[PDB]
Order: C-alpha cells, then sequence, then structure tokens
C-alpha cells in the first residue's frame, strides 16, 4: 500500500517515486506501472534551479534515487512569495532545491 | 444566562456518547493561555505571528475556542476536541498571507479534520491564499468561516467564506431575525460578464454568545466571527457522531448542514443561505447518508419569493437578457469528478416549457469536493406576447473514481434533478427597459479604487461592486415599484440591442472605453437611446494625498483612478461636444423642495447651450483636503439635461455624484430625481421641477477650462479589460468578440 500525493487534480506521486494520472492509479495507493502514463522519477517541467511547475513532478523529482520530507518540502511556503500576496515566480512555484 | 450549546440542543448528542473525541480541531486566532481551566486536550500551540508569545492578549482566540470546546461554565460543543490552537493574528487583529501559508501547511502535516477561520479579508485575487485553501480541503479539511460582519449592506462578503469549498456562515440573533452588522449578498468573483454564487451557506446566532474569558469567567460577544465557531463546533461534533469516518469528507459535511437548515421566513437567500442551523436534524442526515452530488441551490423558481429575490423581482420575457444562476455542486464521492456528459434540459409540454430554452457552462473537473453549473434561461420567440408559467427540469451526471471496497474498479455516478419555473410576460415597450452598464466597473480586490465619498475615512476602497443587487440594491428596487424592468450589461457596448432599452444608466464608471464601443454608442443614441451618466470625483492632486500604506502587503498604494475615470468618459461624451471637471464639491443643496447632499461629485465643465443646466452652491472639498482650507462656491453645473437635435434622437442626461443612489453610506437618497430624469428620458417630458427652477443657468461653454488628464504613470492598465499593459501610455487591446450560449 504505497503513499501517495492526496490533492493532486490531475496527478499522483506515490512513495515509490513515480507519477500517475488519476485514472491509473491502483485502490492500493500505488500507481498502475504496466500503464504507460506512469513514469518514474519524472523531473518534467522542472528547472535547474530546482523549482517545478506541478507539486508531483517536483514530489516524484525530490525521490530520485524521504516520502513525507518531500510532501512537505515541494509545497509553497512564504519563500515562496513576494509582498505577500504574489509568487515569486508563478510557473515554478513549487521548488525541492 | 443563555447557553448557546444547549439553544442547539447539544446536550442531547452528548446523552449519545458523543462528545467530540478524536476529532482534531485547529483555532486560528489570537491565541489561548498556556494553563487555561475551561480546556481539555490542547495538544499543541504555536506562534505564526512575529510577536513572541503564545498567550491571548486580546481574548478573541480563548473566546472561539470556548464556543468549541470549554467544559466549564458557558460550554461548549465539543469538550473532548483536540484542540490545536495556530497564533496568526495579532493583539489588534493583524495578520499576513505568508503567516497564512506558513500554518496552512503545519495543519496539512497534523492532519486537522476541522479547522475554523473567524476573521476574514475581502480579498479574492490573493492567489497564493486562495491556492492553499484548496490545497487545504483537498486534504479533507473542514474549514469554517465568517462572512463578515459589514451589513446590512450587500455585496460585503469575505474570504475565504465565499469559496465553494468552505462553509460561510451568518449571524442571526436570538429572536431568528438577521443581525444588522451580517454580511450579504452574492459573490462578485464572476462579474461583470457572469453571476455570482449563493452566500452564506448557512446562520447560526451571533449576537450576545457567551464564552470563555482570558484568565476565567463568561462574557458576551456579538458578530458574524461569534457564528463561525458556533458552526465549528456542531461541525466537530457531528464529525464525532459518525460511525463511518470515511464518509465525511468537506462536501459531505456541507451537505448534511445545507438539507437540515430551518428558513427563516420573510428573508430571501441571499442573507440567509439555506437558513438556520439545526444540530439535531443534521445528525440525522449523515446518519443515513450515501456518497452523493448536489446542488446549491437545489430549484429554481423565480416567481415565488421574497425567497427567491432578486429573480422574483421582475418576470422574464422575449428578448430580455439572460437569466443565470450560478448553482455550486458538492461532491461527496470524491475530491475529483467530472460531469458525465451535457445536462439535459427537459421541458414539460403539458406547462409550457417549451417557452423556454437553457444553456450550461460547467467545470472540466469538479475539485476539491466541488464545482458550478451555471444555467442561462431564456424565452423564445413563440412567447413574445405570452402570458403564464415555464416549467421544466435539469439532470447531471457526476462521475468519480472507484472507491477504495469496490474491487470492481468501477466509476461512482450520482445523478440529481433541478426543477426550473419562471414566470414570462410580454416584452414590455421600450419606454419601460433600462439597461444597467456593469462592463465598465473596476474594483477592489484586483486593484486599489479609491472610496466614492472622501469623508468616509473608514472605508478607504470601493469593493461592493457596484451592482443592481449589491449596493445599489434600494434604487433597484424603487424603479421596479414605479415600474421599470432593469436589465444588467455584462460585456462591451457592441453585445447588445439598442432597440430593446429606453434608456442606458451609466452609474460610476471606471473602465475605459473601446473605440469600437463609443463609435457604435453614438450610433444607438441618434438612433433613439437615451444615455443617463451619473459620475463621481477625479482629481491628480487629491488621489495623490488619497495614497495610504498598505499594511497587508508592505507597499504604497496609488489610486489607479479616482471615484470614476473622467477622462474616459470625455472620450465618449466629446462626440456631444460634453465633458466633466476635475473639481472637488461637497455640501447640502435643495432642489424642487427637495432636500439633497452632494457627497463628493465632479461638476459638468462643458455642456451644448441648447440644453437644461441647473446650478448650486458648495464647499470645495478638494482644497480642504489639499490644505485643509475652507472656501464656498456659487454656481456650480451639476444637473444638465439634452435632447439631440436629430429626429427621433435620444437624450442625455449628466449628473455628477453617484453617492445619492449608493447604499454604502447613504444620507439622502435621489430617487425622486431618478424618477424624474427616466420620465425625460423614456418619454421627452422635461418636468416643471428641472424647467421653472430658480437655480436655471446658461450652460457652461468650457472657455478656458483645463481637461482632466490620466495621473502619471498610473497602473491602471495592470487590471482594465481595455487597456494592454504596456507600462506605459496604455493602448486598448482589440475588441474581444460578444459572449455565445450554447442552448440543449
Ligand atoms: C460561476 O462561478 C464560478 C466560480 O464561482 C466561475 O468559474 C470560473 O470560470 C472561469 C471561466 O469563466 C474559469 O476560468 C478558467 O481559466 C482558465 C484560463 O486559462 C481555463 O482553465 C478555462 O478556460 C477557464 O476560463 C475559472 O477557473 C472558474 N473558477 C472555478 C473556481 O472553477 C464561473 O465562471 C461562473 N459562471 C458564470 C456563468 O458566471
Ligand atoms: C483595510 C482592509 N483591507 C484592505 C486593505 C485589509 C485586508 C484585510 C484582509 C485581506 C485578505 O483578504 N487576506 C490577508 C490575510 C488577513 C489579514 C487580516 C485579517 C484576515 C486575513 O485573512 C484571513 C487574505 C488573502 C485572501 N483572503 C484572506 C486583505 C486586505
Ligand atoms: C493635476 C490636477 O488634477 N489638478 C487639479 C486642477 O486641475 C484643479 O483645478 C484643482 C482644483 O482643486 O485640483 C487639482
Ligand atoms: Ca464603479
Amino acid at each position: 500500500q504505497c503513499r501517495n500525493s492526496i490533492q493532486g487534480k490531475h496527478l499522483i506521486t506515490d512513495e515509490l517515486g513515480y507519477v500517475c494520472e488519476r485514472k491509473d492509479l491502483l485502490v492500493n495507493g500505488c500507481c498502475n506501472v504496466n500503464v504507460p502514463s506512469t513514469k518514474q522519477y519524472c523531473c518534467d517541467g522542472c528547472w535547474p534551479n530546482g523549482c517545478c511547475s506541478a507539486y508531483e513532478y517536483c514530489v516524484s523529482c525530490c525521490l530520485q534515487p524521504h516520502f513525507e520530507l518531500c510532501l512537505a518540502k515541494c509545497r509553497t511556503s512564504s519563500q515562496s512569495v513576494q509582498h505577500e500576496n504574489t509568487y515569486r515566480d508563478p510557473i515554478a512555484k513549487y521548488c525541492y532545491g | 444566562p443563555r447557553q448557546v450549546a444547549q439553544t442547539l440542543q447539544a446536550d442531547v448528542l452528548w446523552q449519545m456518547g458523543y462528545t467530540g473525541a478524536n476529532v482534531r480541531v485547529a483555532v486560528f486566532d489570537t491565541g489561548l493561555s498556556e494553563k487555561h481551566p475551561h480546556f481539555k486536550n490542547v495538544k499543541e500551540r504555536t506562534n505564526w505571528t512575529n510577536e513572541r508569545t503564545l498567550d491571548d492578549g486580546l481574548g478573541h482566540g480563548t473566546f472561539v475556542a470556548g464556543v468549541i470546546a470549554s467544559m466549564r461554565e458557558c460550554q461548549g460543543f465539543a469538550p473532548d476536541a483536540e484542540l490545536h490552537i495556530f497564533r496568526v493574528f495579532t493583539n489588534n487583529q493583524v495578520s499576513y498571507t505568508s503567516w497564512f501559508l506558513d500554518a496552512f501547511n503545519y495543519a496539512i502535516l497534523k492532519k486537522i479534520d476541522v479547522l475554523n477561520l473567524s476573521i476574514g479579508g475581502p480579498d479574492f485575487m490573493d492567489h497564493p491564499f486562495v491556492d492553499k485553501v484548496w490545497e487545504l480541503t483537498a486534504n479533507n479539511v473542514i474549514m469554517v468561516s465568517a462572512i463578515g460582519n459589514d451589513g446590512p449592506l450587500y455585496g460585503t462578503l469575505n474570504n475565504p467564506a465565499d469559496q465553494m469549498d468552505v462553509i460561510g456562515v451568518g449571524g442571526i440573533d436570538f429572536e431568528d431575525n438577521i443581525a444588522r452588522f451580517s454580511s450579504r449578498g452574492m459573490t462578485t468573483w464572476e462579474l461583470p460578464g457572469g453571476y455570482g454564487r449563493m452566500k452564506p451557506d448557512i446562520v447560526t446566532y451571533g449576537a450576545g454568545v457567551r464564552g470563555s474569558g482570558v484568565k476565567g469567567g463568561c462574557r458576551a460577544l456579538s458578530g458574524t466571527s461569534v457564528a463561525s465557531p458556533v458552526v465549528a463546533g456542531a461541525v466537530t461534533l457531528l464529525v464525532s457522531t459518525v460511525q463511518k469516518r470515511e464518509l465525511v469528507n468537506p462536501a459531505s459535511m456541507k451537505q448534511a448542514l445545507i438539507a437540515s437548515a430551518r428558513r427563516l421566513p420573510g428573508v430571501n437567500m441571499f442573507e440567509q443561505g439555506h437558513g438556520k442551523l439545526d444540530l439535531l436534524r443534521a445528525y440525522q442526515i449523515l446518519n443515513s447518508y450515501k456518497p452523493q452530488a448536489s446542488l446549491s441551490p437545489s430549484y429554481i423558481d423565480l416567481t415565488e419569493c421574497p425567497y427567491m429575490w432578486p429573480y422574483c423581482s421582475q418576470p422574464i420575457y422575449y428578448g430580455g437578457m439572460p437569466t443565470v444562476v450560478n448553482v455550486t455542486i458538492l461532491n461527496g464521492m470524491g475530491v475529483t469528478g467530472r460531469i458525465v456528459d451535457k445536462p439535459d434540459w427537459q421541458p414539460y409540454l403539458p406547462q409550457n416549457g417549451d417557452n423556454i430554452e437553457v444553456a450550461f457552462s460547467y467545470s472540466s473537473v469538479l475539485w476539491p469536493w466541488s464545482g458550478y453549473l451555471a444555467i442561462s434561461i431564456s424565452v423564445t420567440k413563440k412567447a413574445a406576447s405570452w402570458e403564464g408559467i415555464a416549467q421544466g427540469h435539469v439532470m447531471i451526471t457526476v462521475a468519480s473514481p472507484a472507491e477504495t471496497e469496490s474491487k470492481n474498479g468501477a466509476e461512482q455516478t450520482s445523478t440529481v434533478k433541478l426543477p426550473i419555473k419562471v414566470k414570462i410576460i410580454p416584452t414590455p415597450p421600450r419606454s419601460k427597459r433600462v439597461l444597467w452598464d456593469q462592463y465598465h466597473n473596476l474594483r477592489y480586490p484586483p486593484g486599489y479604487f479609491p472610496r466614492d465619498n472622501l469623508r468616509m475615512k473608514n472605508d478607504p476602497l470601493d469593493w461592493n461592486g457596484d451592482h443592481i443587487h449589491t449596493n445599489f440594491r434600494d434604487m433597484y428596487q424603487h424603479l421596479r415599484s414605479m415600474g421599470y424592468f432593469v436589465e444588467v450589461l455584462g460585456a462591451p457596448f457592441t453585445c447588445f440591442d439598442a432597440s430593446q432599452y429606453g434608456t442606458l444608466l451609466m452609474v460610476d464608471s471606471e473602465e475605459e472605453y473601446f473605440p469600437e464601443e463609443i463609435a457604435k454608442l453614438r450610433r444607438d443614441v441618434d438612433n433613439g437611446l437615451s444615455l443617463v451618466i451619473f459620475s463621481d470625483w477625479y482629481n491628480t492632486s487629491v488621489m495623490r494625498k488619497v495614497k495610504f500604506y498598505d499594511e497587508n502587503t508592505r507597499q504604497w498604494w496609488m489610486p489607479d483612478t479616482g471615484g470614476a475615470n473622467i477622462p474616459a468618459l470625455n472620450e465618449l461624451l466629446s462626440v456631444w461636444n460634453m465633458g466633466f471637471s476635475d473639481g472637488l464639491y461637497e455640501g447640502e443643496f435643495t432642489l424642487a423642495n427637495h432636500d439633497m447632499y452632494y457627497a463628493s461629485g465632479c461638476s459638468i465643465a462643458k455642456f451644448p447651450e441648447d440644453g437644461v443646466v441647473i446650478t448650486q452652491t458648495f464647499k470645495d472639498q478638494g482644497l480642504e483636503v489639499l490644505k485643509q482650507e475652507t472656501a464656498v462656491v456659487e454656481n456650480v453645473p451639476i444637473l444638465g439635461l439634452y435632447q439631440i437635435p436629430a429626429e427621433g434622437g435620444g437624450r442625455i442626461v449628466l449628473y455628477g455624484d453617484s453617492n445619492c443612489l449608493d447604499d454604502s453610506h447613504r444620507q439622502k437618497d435621489c430617487f425622486w430625481l431618478l424618477d424624474a430624469l427616466l420620465q425625460y428620458t423614456s418619454y421627452g417630458v422635461t418636468p416643471p421641477s428641472l424647467s421653472h427652477s430658480g437655480n436655471r443657468q446658461r450652460p457652461p461653454s468650457g472657455a478656458g477650462s483645463v481637461t482632466p488628464e490620466r495621473m502619471e504613470g498610473n497602473h491602471l492598465h495592470r487590471y482594465s479589460k481595455v487597456l494592454e499593459a504596456h507600462l506605459g501610455d496604455p493602448k486598448p487591446r482589440p475588441l474581444p468578440a460578444c459572449p455565445r450560449l450554447s442552448w440543449a
């Protein structure tokens, strides 16, 4: 029974390091590896500065060969906003670096 | 003395053995004392403010927590709740978004169940905050917040209580009358193009409820921030009653309260939502609940009211603007949902359903636990001369991933009806039809737009939406009482048929005007359409004085524009050789034996000679703001009538102040004047009051008057719908296409 990123709107990241669409997620909490939609340690949407455009990609890249630490870290925090009410980089708000 | 918990019969649930056990409740307030005698199971206290203390200096976090989980004296709903106290407010109730963002993550880390936010803010364009609430609610946190304490004005809702996924709580009194302070109205995210959802969700007692004191005892407080924790206590208590905890999510919890509320008699649904909370009945609904989708409101009836106001205020007819009801979907089956196919409109031919055509827009994916279904209703041609009732229902289907217990892996499914009932009447004559301009309104939150009456220091923003159902509600009701059918224009001037409407009413406009719009409007007026323009103050010098420091963002804010965008109106009004001045005026005056009050309006700089201009004496408010000196100005042109020389042409009425029809802080109402001016525009009848008056004077010629100018480096383009963000000398975008609907 894999732990997973519960909140994903379209995607889910499993504690094994895969990113999968909701439709392909198993009822055991793991991503279905047998389906091509499941990708391993997918750092897509991530820039060299360690920031990513999607939460699940951030979590997956954080587990590149720690789950709670990656889950908490990738979230937007006070360090991701400027003047309290604007993102510093709206396109890459999630950062694992 | 009173006990709110007993008034809602919470002790009946206590006798059943339910007391809030193992429910993790987070109170986001001014903190709590270290060893307060009234509380058990206070598992943590943390501080997210810059102040170095976890104690409750103000006592608001103590009152809120006690209403939820107090066990002594004035008792609470959930004595055994696992309280979590996160101090995010100062002793004077100041807070910042970064504090909330950091605290919200910690609440996710600690897997809290019920979160209470007693103090909200008008801003909803703060995307970092709004996204975190969605991320929070996506992690199964039931959020409860107050709608605000700025009533009885409409359009005064607060965020995040105005979100679809949050339970927004209002305030009634112990006689079940709506508390005067409680915020009311529809949401305003969707304006001008759309329509707002129904808020508040439910109301509860918020007048003189007694709760814990800082060191002990009990004390009284009033507000919707008092009404919110009453629901958080009920929500915490109800969550403990559920045998199968998995059924509890933000959608299902909200559905229970919605369906168990009691409807206050004589009050509309934008004041009470679904009604007053009923704790016992809500418990019964959860006891027999099945994961299902539901709609708020559950049915459409534009005929029977006062519950369904404004929709009952006037019937529909052929050629009228579409009637839109933004209906909320709550999906208790999953965080992510979907609408299987197009919703189905099913008219009842036995009851004239075919006289209606219904259109639908909806969310791509319902997330988190909620979404919307906007229904647009219009009358077909066959009913243009018909009077009666048209009926039918709408069917939607929601699907969500497979539940854990289902080994089959099939999608969950729920089907919901939505009855529709409408009153149709023959299309009224043009003279009786008034079009209301909403497209050219700009408002906070998006950007800084100053107040209209500069004496109202306490409210420095224009944020109520400027709608005939929010802060022009009293104007709207009087016009209906006079027989005028008022309709709203949510798209540029290039998107309405002038031949349908006798008068176009522009009140306190801030937006720039497309060149195509000006040309189109000129032709419509030449063909018998009338313009009534109520304006407000504008001055580049006064604006630089109205500048104030915004503490919540830590940055100085300059007015994007004045009360009204006088330069933009002048570019529109040039085609008839008319314009406005950049003067400031206030003071009392009399017209036709009626007392009047000029709030901060401007004056008519230029007017055609053939027109009727009545002029008055006023105090120079511009000098006071700039230099605190006093002066009186005689013969100020504030009202101007005109008739287009072309045969069958329209009329233009100019009035320099918008505040006599606004409810925000009304001192005197100028509805008698609006009625007389609509009589002139709708029938050409010049009243004796505005023609025999001794206040008449030769219309100003505009010789030597300095034209108002746009402020240097103003950032209005960042938020304008017309202007490109060129960072300097902004220019209009291409004219956007008119909106279209896909009728079923
Ligand atoms: C009813 O109210 C809801 C919210 O209360 C409104 O939903 C919002 O609708 C807009 C479009 O009108 C959505 O914007 C979307 O943005 C991006 C643009 O790149 C794209 O995903 C879509 O094409 C769409 O334009 C917005 O996300 C949506 N908000 C929510 C929270 O779902 C709705 O418009 C209102 N309907 C009416 C008829 O007033
Ligand atoms: C003078 C009146 N205001 C206009 C300048 C100040 C103001 C107040 C609130 C917001 C405002 O909304 N938030 C700021 C956080 C906040 C501060 C204080 C109280 C409640 C809060 O939220 C829970 C957030 C952003 C989105 N929703 C809430 C913004 C501005
Ligand atoms: Ca306005």
